[PDB]
């Protein structure tokens, strides 16, 4: 090939790259390409430097070109992969990385980078193999052991994952000091693994013997209480929850934990209150210790306690009191009693802000606004009286606006909410609400200007740009739905797609952490993130916008540098059903329990002429709610289509259709 | 309400709470970096009595404290920093900010041997300053002029945790 | 990459940017019925699966296309 003056020039191309001297290296590489113009290795490295200077597009084509010239060159495929890894096409990257390593194994940098893409795409088997190799090369570093343990663990091989962890520990000649954070985290990770195998006996044993003095105190204390209770060592578990109770009086489940350990039946109302009162006395500032007893108390016992609670909160002026008690309104007696008690307190009151009598009225205002005891007329009166007493209270007027909303008069609701904003212009919460109410009244251009009071000023592209940057999903979704209501298909679609793009980003966000978490050693958090990521788009934040998109494409189907700033290309699509699939696939795979998703999936697939997938959607929807009105209609609609077009489609499809179709009642 | 340790799955709704209540916003990726480096330091207030609209509803976040330690110590002396702290307006005056801070300060000392905790504040706030000074016992250390793109000066405020440390060390040794 | 403002947001990018014998032994310790092509082509089209997943699914059910399709559409 190039032989020797060129040989040293290639080397100074690598040196200048590792020294970030791009210009001296291009000119250097160009001296080789003038001598060897079809030298792939030199050409790819030139393709490489361009990408390192935002010429991604040419860069890729050059690398593609370089790889064609020498498909057996390991540099070209590596480069091809590196480009891909920068550009987030992890699938062609994993494939391309694969060929470079196939030409030159043993390369530690490449193997490191292969393992990351592999865990990123959850190729567990690949990741296990990868870490084992890596552990073999540098076994003096604890990280490589934990990493392989992580790999085994995520693969489902808990026994082997525990083995890898324990094997390392047996090599330690001296016990690390209790100040050593890495070791502390490694022990708990092993402990949680013991528990995941379901060996609660052993995990507790290991907890008390080896983990007793770990630095994550909350973790040790909660595991202890959790384990003791499951083992029915109730006295000791009672004691464990008390240590935890003292740390954080505001966490509902700790009281629950304690009460179970004492063997107190939910029917014994007075015996439960004794428990709560002891800590209410011990921790006067715990809200929980005062509030929770209202869940199981009844009759006069409820009234007496509820009054004493209401008096504390009203005197202190707490605005979240209703919101904090409204879950109880499912029970009629507790509902009526609370309203009666507020009224009782009002008359009984003896003598600034909304502290006191106004605050009680606000409970009543919210009471008659709440859908379980709704009386919008009386609510208006109470809120008017509160606002009478305290005209500058933001929360009062905000509730008033919400009442108008319920009367169905959206304009008045947005006007009042916007007024509410004007009383605390420094407070963004009420600002967001005002914007929201304005969007609910289809006043888009106004709402963006409302939000503009808080987005960074000299952002280019105005408020919308900053909110997009800052991943503001609520506004994007609401605005889209608003634009859709007005017939503006283009901007609606653009917004929903942006939410789709925000989630792609969130999924890609974990990329740097596969490596980063090994340095911190904070492994449990790491496995939490992967697992959360494994169910990422089950989040309603995805679901809402995605079902909107799909719904808007369904509508479009029956009624026929930024590359698309007004989302104009979207509305003009020729394949709406095709563009819907990326939204739908995530809906069906991560949110299967939502009949709404399945019904919409069904509609997408019958139109797509894909009658087999339609049935899968139908069978799903029917399994969730047999007598749902939509699934009966669509069920009946499929069988008509099946009996008509069955002669043109293959026999196995007719058979499977007809077989699994009778199940389903239409 | 309901206070518990930060969870990675909370991050989208934490971020959303931040977007609603505070002008300082960050990428989701920045919450991750906190969550994965110092998972023991950040706590949330949760609205638990919220009825669930769907089988996949996540916990509705009405308050949070996001804290970190500086990886590069001032004088080889470990100390925490509050990156962000806020409470929904609908949930104010229940003592929440104070509680979140006390959970966090305690974990900073226990797990990381924090000697103090610090924070920055834009100069026109009041409610917060009474929280940090009057309620939490922060003293003011210096003024940061033009802390960022926005011209408002910032206070750097600091809380000595020496007192918490002896109380903790006396009780850890005695048990 | 290391955007100026906040210093830390730059830093977030930055943070994101010998007793061998027991070990060696520990590490050494650490380590189909012919199928019809047309069936694979039928499933790819009607379930919209990759050829890999369609083949794999068939292989999971001994090349019985009608069995494989019936299994796949059953909900959790």
């Amino acid at each position: 090939p190039l032989s020797t003056r060129e040989a040293n020039l290639f080397r100074t191309v690598i040196r200048h790259y590792e020294d970030k001297q791009y210009k001296r290296g291009l000119k250097a590489a160009e001296q080789i390409l003038k001598k060897n113009p079809k030298h792939g290795d030199t050409m790819s490295m030139k393709a490489l430097i361009l990408n390192a200077q935002g010429k991604t597009e040419e860069a890729f084509a050059l690398a593609k070109e370089a790889l064609t010239i020498d498909m057996k060159s390991y540099i070209c495929w590596h480069v091809y992969g590196i480009l891909y890894r920068t550009n987030k096409n992890f699938d062609e990257a994993i494939k391309a990385y694969k060929f470079a390593l196939k030409l030159e194994p043993e390369s530690h940098q490449i193997q490191r980078d292969l393992a990351v893409l592999q865990i990123q795409m959850r190729d567990y088997a690949g990741y296990v193999q990868s870490r084992l190799n890596m552990l073999k090369a540098r076994p003096q570093i604890r990280q490589n052991w934990t990493a392989l343990a992580i790999a085994y663990h995520l693969e489902g091989n808990l026994e082997k994952a525990e083995h890898i962890l324990t094997t390392y520990e047996k090599s330690l000649t001296t016990p690390p000091p209790k100040t050593d954070l890495e070791h502390s985290e490694a022990l708990l990770y092993k402990n949680t693994i013991i528990a995941e195998r379901g060996d609660i006996e052993r995990a507790l044993q290991h907890l008390e013997t080896d983990c007793k003095h770990c630095l994550d105190r909350l973790a040790v204390m909660e595991l202890r209480a959790s384990y003791l209770s499951k083992l029915a060592r109730k006295d000791e578990a009672a004691k464990a929850y008390r240590a935890l109770l003292d740390r954080n009086p505001e966490h509902m489940d700790y009281y629950k934990g304690l009460i179970s350990a004492l063997d107190i039946s939910a029917d014994d109302e007075e015996a439960q209150k004794a428990v709560y009162d002891e800590y209410a006395a011990k921790y006067p500032r715990s809200d929980a210790a005062k509030r929770l007893p209202l869940n199981f108390l009844s009759g006069e016992r409820f009234r007496t306690t509820a009054k004493a609670y209401l008096t504390l909160m009203f005197d202190k002026g707490v605005p979240s009191t209703f919101a904090n008690l409204k879950h109880l309104y499912s029970d009629s007696f507790k509902k009526e009693t609370l309203a009666s008690l507020a009224e009782e307190y009002l008359n009984e009151y003896v003598n600034d802000g909304s502290k006191g009598k106004g605050a009680a009225l606000y409970y009543l205002a919210q009471h008659y606004n709440y859908y379980m005891s709704r009386d919008l007329t009386r609510a208006l009166e109470y809120v008017e009286k509160a606002i009478e007493l305290d005209p500058k209270n933001v929360d009062f007027h905000m509730t008033k606006a919400r009442i108008f909303k319920h009367q169905g008069d959206l304009a008045k609701a947005a006007e009042t909410m916007d007024y509410a904003r004007s009383l605390d212009p420094k407070d963004r919460y009420i600002n967001s609400k005002a914007a929201k109410y304005q969007l609910r009244n289809n006043e888009n251009e106004k709402a963006l200007a409302t939000m503009g009071l808080f987005t960074r000023a000299e952002t280019a592209g105005g408020p919308l740009a900053d909110l997009t940057d800052m991943q503001c999903i609520w506004f994007l979704t609401e605005d889209g739905e608003a634009w859709q209501r007005r017939g503006n298909t283009a901007l609606a679609l653009k917004r929903y797609h942006t939410v789709f793009s925000i989630f792609d980003t969130w999924q890609e966000d974990q990329f740097d952490f596969h490596s980063f978490s090994l340095r911190k050693g904070q492994i449990r958090a790491y496995v939490d993130m992967v697992r959360w990521e494994d169910r990422l788009r089950e989040h309603p934040f995805y679901f809402r916008a995605a079902l909107d998109a799909v719904n808007l494409y369904l509508s479009m189907y029956d009624k026929p540098k930024d590359d698309d700033p007004n989302g104009e290309k979207l509305a003009a699509t020729k394949d709406p059903l095709g563009d819907a699939m990326k939204f739908l696939n995530y809906i069906l795979q991560f949110s299967p329990k939502n009949i709404d998703g399945q019904i919409a999936g069904f509609e997408v697939y019958i139109r797509k002429k894909k009658y087999l997938l339609a049935l899968r959607c139908l069978k799903a929807a029917s399994a969730i709610d047999k007598n749902h009105p939509k699934v009966l209609e669509q069920a009946a609609k499929l069988r008509k289509i099946v009996s008509s077009a069955l002669d043109s489609m293959a026999p196995k499809l007719r058979e499977v259709i007809q077989a699994e179709l009778v199940g389903v009642p239409g | 309400m309901d206070i518990r340790l930060l969870r990675p799955s909370d991050i989208p709704l934490i971020q959303h709470a931040n977007l609603e209540n505070l002008p300082e916003n960050y990428f989701l990726k920045y919450y991750l970096y906190h969550a994965l480096s110092w998972p023991q330091l950040s706590f949330v207030a949760v609205d638990v009595s919220r009825p669930a609209k769907s089988p996949y509803d996540y916990p509705k976040i009405v308050g949070y404290v996001l804290a970190k330690m500086e990886e590069e110590p001032a004088d080889g002396v470990p100390h925490g920093h509050i990156t962000s702290l806020s409470v929904m307006r609908t949930h104010r005056r229940l003592g929440i900010a104070e509680k979140l801070m006390r959970q966090s300060q305690l974990a900073m000392v226990e797990t990381y041997n924090a000697h103090y905790v610090s924070l920055h504040v834009r100069v026109s706030n009041k409610a917060a300053i009474h929280l940090y000074r009057d309620t939490l016992g922060f003293k003011t250390e210096k003024v940061e002029a033009k802390y960022y793109a926005d011209g408002e000066d910032a206070y750097c405020m600091k809380l000595d945790l020496t007192a918490l440390r002896e109380q903790i060390a006396a009780q850890r040794e005695k048990e | 990459p290391a955007a100026k403002s906040a210093e830390d947001r730059k830093a977030a990018a930055a943070l994101s940017k010998v007793d061998q014998e027991a070990v060696k032994n520990a590490m050494s310790a650490l380590s189909k019925v012919k199928v019809d092509p047309a069936d694979v082509n039928l499933l790819v089209e009607e379930l919209e699966l990759s050829k890999a997943k369609a083949t794999e699914l068939l292989k999971a059910h001994d090349g019985d296309a009608i069995k494989a399709m019936k299994a796949y559409i059953q909900p959790a």
